[PDB]
């Protein structure tokens, strides 16, 4: 007659690392580490993203006329843009500070455009010939949507004052630009005026804009820049434009009224007609693990990443063979 | 093992103990069989499942990568800010890699402990009344009938 | 407890020995009491002390967050500052609360250990002489009085 | 007869934590997290700090007359800022490189007020005028007390040609500022000359500012901008200045005698009468812990910050109940 | 020790045994001397290797200091950079420090563990056939010749 | 007859840490941070360091006179610079984005020099006459090698026109200046025309430089001041310069064939006539270890550095006193 003393063997091949053993055999063991992804770009929890596509986010603020698809953007989740956007800044430039604009977009989850200046407003000058074959729609010249390339009017460009106020409950957007052309012909041509400037002010923004004609490289047949600014004006506070040429001014601006939980990935990857509460640009994530290997950036709902290949804890012992 | 049970002087485990981790087998005149002993399976159980949502929610503050862009001009800060988002990631990956080492480790000493201490409270018991085989049995000296063997298991015996 | 001493085949501690961590209680005609032993015990006062400090300065060269300001056009570089205060934080926080949770349970049976190793050094010399009740307790055969439990104690017996 | 093996048991209630089980009652325990300060900003080491109250570190420097409190502060352990100070820049204007001046500070525990020029040493220019109804001092227009606001002299404003040469064996930190008019009539009435520059140079700087003229918002009924720069001037360098207008001009300059361990802190509260080796923008700490939990940001000889509610270790064994 | 064997209930080491880390002395009639336990102390070894390797490889991936410069007006960034790869350094020399200390008090167990079992092992085989002495060696009842001697230390005896 | 189980003792004196216990003495132990270095400078895999000495970066790309041993260097594996080098910018001034230029500087490990506008082509304008006491060459007035300072010719100075393009495969490296005078005499005496203007410009970059004439300390007996300025010149794209004036010409421009993996490293040391695989400012490392605590930067297959002064494993058990 015998009693003996045991512990439970099973069939399992589940194998885990220990530091003074590797691949042990267990009877049970639970993988912590989620390594599928979808693949896709989903929505977020219900919520659309701003899948830019071909367009830049300078491409679409500004209102390059092939980026006419986010004229008007619904509110999103997340934004994801191209590595390299084929529609950004159609006539070629520089978007001052335009990282910073990014970082600020980052915070944001909704934008609604209104008119700050009418292009039917307009007086002394022309506004409906400031057109370019560098930012063609429909095989036609076209310019930039939201802001009105101003020339000349019967041989005369009078000073610009003009003046906004923000009467929205709602920080506001205000993009506008300077032209630099290449010779001293050109602006004549454009603006009568040899020497120009344009000053922007508000309550925390000083600034005089002095034009740069210099001869440079054929940039989409241009040899000619464009230089973007922006601000946000707060509420209650009014900007006021002064130029007499090269001024690029203002039609539309942009209402904030931002969710604050977002980031603008890059992928390219296009929509993928699926839903989702963790996104990655490589895919989204549906798991109840606690780490994931998939990609840094992710958005949501979302287990830690971790650059492990696998993480599996021992839960029973040693299996015997 | 550092216990010394777990394929130490129990050479292997039970197929046939399909019940709990750990536990006896029995065998004499009336037949024989496995038992598991649920109470330190369940202590086991608890422990484990403890241990899990410790290394769990330890790792759950963990660093967030955030998307950051910069210009041809700040090369600088731009490689300031990859070598400080990896950086961190470094630090994480080895951190839930190295616990996960160090505290599989302990789950397997912990099992073998348990199976230790199960052989120790039926040893304290039997005492004399039996012969301790060297290989995680007991050969009774007087018959066991299966009443008796319960008395073994039950912790109530003599 | 991995060692199977404390809270185990020892179902629990004892109210009257206030002397020290790990003692003896000895009962006979002469009466009976409580005494530490004195040896183990400040060896594990010392292992315990020890640790303390091991902890405390291990973590003596750590992160000092250092006020730093940004304008209106350097957010990038603010939020970069902010993520990076954090992470160390964060990675400081959970190294601290590591550290005490695994550090608690090496101390709880550490503890554990001494009091096994202490019952096994009086059952190797009390031998035949004593039936092992399976409770930490050993049962004379023969009478014992004060200087027979002192030599036990001493370690000097027979 | 029998002898039993056994350990101690108290009455003990302190609980630790470990990987499998939590709340564990031990017989002792070491707790080694400080979670108590004392709520009040105090002296450190002895050494009181600059609590600013109401000023701004521009607003101190610069030299606001509201400010008199800090014309000359004592050493200082470390400094106090409000999150918004009222007194700052009462004419409304930006601080150039502002944040890298406050970076140098957090390295500064003295500063020593030298005149480097006399008001009482304008002779073509008119120098008691400069002032202004928004920086009022005891109700009467007034200006940086630091700073000399030059105007023209018998409807002249000849070319400023000033030098100075740091005599003192110390580092010495120069202020000088521009005013920014809002229009051509003003930069008539104030200075004669319509196209004005400011020069400043020592052996590493290399200055030229151009007044900006533009229409802007009243900020303290203000259209005019007025914008600060400053430079360390090495010892035996020298700061040449040139102006023909717009001219904010040093009187006063700042020797460097700096402890070097610093920090400005932000904070609301008031001075505490008190002394302490640790303090943070909380509150000061007295503890043996080697961690706490108060604030990231402290100064002195503070224990390690971590963001645990709870830090306890085990010193004792487990305790029966 | 934990397991009490190693500096515990065995006094001290051997200078005469330099054939393995774990092993037996016998004395008898023919006389006396020393052999090591091959499989114990290999599988101390491997053991002991392997962990060396895990300790070298996990710390593999570490931060890389990377030169960086900045001017006279970009003191804010250049101290973020200095107290980012200060940061860093800091992190890893505590993992590294702390991995060793850790891993050093495992290694003088798992010894103590391996001489413990062995221990075991040959009182399971001798049972009543010989005295435990308490001091690591077991004084048999019956004379015990070398060709008795291979046999405990075979693992077949009786 | 006795049986005994015992364990290994021998003569060793090694000692380990552990966190209940300090200096346990063990029977083997492996020591895995290494503490020795060489103390030189050598090659890394065989390849030559490029180390300046007494040169800076800017003294060195700008072509010093001092510098020659710079003139065409071949392909290096670290560059070494002194903290304060006497050779640069020997007439004194400003390198614009040198900290961005030498961090591009540790991605490149060979330079090829090629001339871009030659010295003798020249016409309307003097090309062997800009030349300073500043910058000696040989006990003679000399200039930065790599770069020509034009003057007025037959009292006049012409618009400058000139371009160009980048024939070769690889990127160029293109630097230019600009000088700012002390007066407007010295204006007049070197380039007749009293407003000046500078303009830059390539598919990226939008540039104009306008002189600043300020008086200033004498730096190297110079009151003048030159300010340098580069830019990448992608494959097939054009540089165009327009001046009047002020002009510091490129001579030669700099071809990238760059390894991509080095750094500038700060250091007194000379060349050591050496070779290693791992290379640290303070000397060489040649160890199997794990861990170093030499210095933080390194380059090579190197040990992973850390602040420790001792990090022994215990491999053996307690040794028996
Ligand atoms: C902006 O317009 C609003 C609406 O009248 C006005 O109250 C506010 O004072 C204005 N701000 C200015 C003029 O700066
Ligand atoms: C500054 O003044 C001192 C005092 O004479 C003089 O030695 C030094 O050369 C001067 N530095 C200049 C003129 O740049
Ligand atoms: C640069 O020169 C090459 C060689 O002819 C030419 O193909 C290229 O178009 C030029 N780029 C310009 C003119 O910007």
């Amino acid at each position: 007659d015998q009693i003996c003393i045991g512990y439970h063997a099973n069939n399992s091949t589940e194998q885990v690392d220990t530091i003074m053993e590797k691949n042990v055999t267990v009877t049970h063991a639970q993988d912590i580490l989620e390594k599928k992804h979808n693949g896709k770009l989903c929505d977020l929890d219900g919520v659309k993203p701003l899948i830019l596509r071909d367009c830049s986010v300078a491409g679409w603020l500004l209102g390059n006329p092939m980026c006419d698809e986010f004229i008007n953007v619904p509110e999103w989740s997340y934004i994801v843009e191209k590595a390299n956007p084929v529609n950004d800044l159609c006539y070629p430039g520089d978007f001052n500070d335009y990282e910073e604009l990014k970082h600020l977009l980052s915070r944001i989850n909704h934008f609604e455009k209104i008119q700050i200046i009418p292009k039917s407003s307009w007086s002394s000058h022309e506004a409906s010939l400031g057109v370019s074959s560098v930012c063609p729609y429909q095989g036609k010249s076209s310019f930039f949507r939201n802001v009105v390339w101003l020339f000349k009017k019967n041989s005369t460009y009078p000073t610009i004052k003009r003046s906004y106020n923000n009467t929205n409950q709602e920080d506001l957007l205000v993009l506008w630009g300077i032209h630099h052309p290449n010779d001293a012909a050109e602006q004549t041509k454009l603006y009568q005026n040899p020497t120009t400037y344009i000053s922007v002010g508000t309550s925390t923004l000083n600034q005089r804009l002095v034009p740069r004609i210099a001869t440079r490289s054929k940039v989409n047949g241009q040899s000619g820049r464009m230089e973007f600014f922006w601000t946000i004006l707060k509420p209650n506070d009014a900007i006021n434009f002064e130029s007499n040429g090269n001024f690029i001014a203002p039609e539309y601006a942009y209402k904030i009224v931002k969710k604050g939980d977002s980031t603008i990935m890059k992928s390219e990857l296009e929509y993928g007609n699926c839903n989702t509460k963790c996104q990655t640009p490589m895919g989204a994530i549906n798991s109840s693990m606690p780490f994931h290997n998939i990609h840094p950036l992710t958005i949501g709902e979302c287990p830690k990443y971790v650059k492990s290949n696998r993480l599996v804890l021992a839960t029973g012992l040693r299996n015997s063979p | 093992g550092l216990f010394g049970a777990i394929a130490g002087f129990i050479e292997g485990g039970w197929q046939g103990m399909v019940d709990g981790w750990y536990g006896y087998h029995h065998s004499n005149e009336q037949g024989s069989g496995y038992a598991a002993d649920k109470e330190s399976t369940q202590k086991a159980i608890d422990g484990v499942t403890n241990k899990v949502n410790s290394i769990i929610d330890k790792m759950n503050t963990q660093f967030e990568a955030v998307g950051r862009e910069f210009n041809n001009l700040e090369r600088r800060i731009e490689n300031l800010n990859k070598k400080m988002e990896d950086g961190f990631l470094d630090v994480w990956t080895y951190n839930a890699e190295l616990l996960v080492l160090m505290e599989n480790e302990r789950t397997l000493d912990f099992h073998d402990s348990n199976v230790k201490n199960l052989y120790d409270k039926v040893r304290l018991q039997l005492r004399d009344n039996a012969k301790e085989l060297g290989n995680g049995c007991f050969e009774f000296y007087h018959k066991c009938d299966n009443e008796c063997m319960e008395s073994v298991r039950n912790g109530t015996y003599d």
